[PDB]
């Protein structure tokens, strides 16, 4: 969605 | 002696109908508000009462455009110019 | 406003040609759309009172908030000792 | 009745001891009740910020305003509160997240309905156009985590089957959904989240909007506002910049100074 | 102390009609209401009237069916029961307050003063 | 795996919304705002009276063990 | 009331890999999870799936060696166990709910309202 990942699902 | 405390109140009736012609998304709410129960007859009202932001807002220029340009809908994405343009073309045919 | 009133002029059927040609002769539908309006009013005009910056008496609200629920708490876990304080005796 | 005037003010005041007392033994209690504004538990413990009632309610089926309450709280920005929403089996069952305004208009099973008939904001608002336009930075990433997108409005010009037939229907709902989606798309809170060049992209919008407010006479001072929120918006990722790398990364794009 | 005496009550087939009244004694009665305690349970609002005449019915269950009224000048509280479920029987009491507050849309008998003997009404189904 | 410029991108994006984030805080407190924590005191209150009541009803049924 | 019955479990040696599967009757299962009761303490989670396909696992343990999954439209919840321990060795019950909220992404087993049996997964070394 987002173009970009700042943050693999935590 | 108290004309700025009515004056301040008439206000307050001028830009509660532009609040409420705001407010208005279709078309149906527009015409309820600008022609009351097309008869613009709370246009006529509000330009009649000088209330001017009701009559200048949005919501009723383009109801005010849709009557200006009755047949002329090509006419109204037209340029100046070309308003001009036909100005001339009428005023040379005009008899 | 000044523009509106010069359309207003043209809207009527009577002026027709140019003065120089002129010479050759259960609630109503209404009532429901009202009521949207209207509620849509009251709303928003809270939201925008609630946009409005807060005062100093509305933050003294909120002081007194944590105020009475001090005294109430307090006096709470005053409860809880006494009901234990009785307890020892019967025990 | 007395025990829907006490499940509303247990809502709106977020009693949780008595709102969840009332969802478990009441039989005879209709979650749906309404206060003087038309606005049910949901709406109410939702504009007070009630996560733990919200949940409460949500628990309960048949439960109403499902749509119009994550609007709400999108609108105030309660994250927290927009996440136990989004968690609601007709966001998380359906795609009304991915569908567009007007297929969302398509749809009519009124559930972004505030009241019998309405809804709070304009029918062509969606949760993620609506979330733009509030600038929540983190209620546009869940949305957009989602699969939310803002479709773009097509031309003023343009000649297809939607756009003649909207214009010849009401040309006044259409005029004003153009400019709540290009309101959305001129947000920083969606340009920075959504394109991986947010500077090229709002450039390109910068451009747009304004060649609309010449076009569009009446709204001109809309469109105009939006194009200078692209405006600044470029000027402050630009104002941003610390080393010369991020500088002539920002002017050049990817020495044409492009 | 306003004085409440029930009467009214009685043995009625399920899906009857009963009409309970209520005579009070005293001026500072601006509040009363009807109240049932079925045996086991704890006593529970059944409707509310102010002087006024605005009224507040307990659930659901008693709304349509149930019907609070005041003669007011004649001081005397009335309930008039229709369409009794054997679940209607029960204990009921009138009650009596000069001043409730914000608590009174809740129909609440521990928000009420002054109590009468109560009235025993069986619904036989 | 991305190139250089997405780098870029990506730290000036991510410095843009934190940056953005701190200017809504700086932001003048509303009336919802405050209103939002008036509510929180409320829930709160409701909670912690009831809790306080869970323990006197747990201490009446220990008398009657007692 | 959704039905949930649990399949797949026995007894494997340490290393080796089980898939258990969750029959699910009824349609309100928006929610489901994988949870796990070793003797002698609580229960607790191990995996959740939405409707969507989002998942969340318990602690980092099971990561990358217990995989969640339904067939959704089949009405069935998979958990793919790789490189068992014997630790591992537990109650295995799924769960499933219409709901949950803001705490789904806990995996807790007090937020899921309908259970299965449960199935005994004994891991040998
Ligand atoms: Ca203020
Ligand atoms: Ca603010
Ligand atoms: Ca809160
Ligand atoms: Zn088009």
């Amino acid at each position: 969605g987002p173009a970009f990942m700042f943050n693999t699902s935590l | 002696e108290f004309k700025n405390d009515y004056r301040k109140l008439s206000m307050q009736c001028k830009d509660f109908v532009v609040g409420v012609l705001d407010l208005c998304r279709d078309s149906e709410e527009v015409e309820a508000i600008l022609n009351g129960d097309a008869s613009l007859s709370r246009v006529k009202l509000a330009i009649k009462y000088e209330v001017k932001k009701f009559v200048a807002h949005p919501n009723c220029q383009q109801q005010l455009l849709t009557i200006w340009y009755e047949n002329l809908s090509g006419l109204r994405e037209q340029t100046i110019a070309i308003k001009c343009l036909v100005v001339l073309v009428v005023a040379l045919g005009l008899p | 406003f000044a523009r509106s009133k010069l359309w207003l002029s043209y809207f009527d059927d009577g002026k027709t040609l140019p003065p120089p040609f002129s010479l050759v002769p259960q609630p109503t539908r209404y009532q429901q759309i009202m009521k949207r309006l209207i509620k849509r009013y009251v709303l928003k005009a809270q939201v925008d009172k609630e946009n409005d910056e807060v005062n100093e008496g509305e933050l003294k609200e909120i002081k007194q908030d944590i105020s009475s629920l001090r005294y109430e708490l307090l006096e709470d876990k005053s409860q809880a000792t006494e009901e234990l304080a009785i307890l020892i005796h019967k025990l | 009745t007395a025990e829907e005037e006490r499940f509303l003010d247990a809502a709106e005041y977020g009693n949780i001891p008595v709102v969840r007392k009332m969802l478990e033994e009441s039989k005879t209690l209709n979650v749906n009740c309404v206060d003087y504004m038309g606005q049910n538990a949901l709406q109410l413990a939702v504009g007070n910020e009630h996560l733990e009632v919200t949940e409460l309610l949500l628990k309960k089926e048949n439960l109403a305003r499902i749509g119009d309450a994550l609007l709400l709280a999108i609108s105030k920005g309660y994250v927290r509160i927009v996440e136990a929403i989004l968690n609601h089996p007709g966001f998380a069952a359906s795609k009304r997240l991915t569908l567009s305004p007007c297929e969302q208009e398509l749809q009519d099973d009124d559930f972004y309905a505030y009241d019998e008939d309405g809804t709070r904001f304009s029918p062509d608002i969606t949760p993620i156009i609506l979330a733009a336009h509030c600038q929540k930075y983190e209620v546009v990433h869940m949305l957009l985590m989602k699969g939310a997108r803002i479709e773009r409005p097509h031309d003023y010009f343009c000649k297809c089957g939607d756009c003649m037939e909207k214009q010849r229907h009401d040309s006044f709902s259409h005029s004003r959904s153009r400019i709540n989606a290009y309101k959305g798309l001129a947000s920083p809170a969606y340009l920075s989240l959504s394109s991986e060049d947010p500077v090229l992209t709002a450039l390109e919008l910068s451009n747009e909007l304004a060649k609309l407010a010449n076009i569009e006479k009446e709204f001109k001072n809309d469109y105009r506002k939006l194009s200078m929120q692209c405006k600044d918006f470029v000027v402050g990722v630009l104002d941003l910049c610390r080393d010369s790398e991020e500088v002539e990364a920002i002017l050049n794009g990817d020495a044409s100074l492009s | 102390q306003v004085q409440l005496q029930e009467s009214g009550g009685g043995s009625v087939q399920s899906g009857g009609s009963l009409r309970l009244s209520c005579a009070a004694s005293g001026d500072k009665n601006y509040y009363m209401g009807w109240f049932r305690q079925a045996p086991g349970k704890e006593r529970e609002g059944v409707a509310a009237i102010k002087s006024d005449g605005e009224t507040r019915y307990a659930d659901s269950s008693v709304t349509g069916r149930f019907t609070i009224s005041q003669d007011n000048a004649k001081k005397t509280l009335y309930l008039q029961m229709t369409s009794l479920k054997p679940e209607d029987t029960a204990m009921y009491y009138c009650a009596a307050d000069r001043y409730i507050g914000t608590r009174w849309k809740y129909v609440r008998p521990e928000d009420y003063s002054y109590w009468g003997q109560g009235t025993q009404v069986t619904v036989s189904s």
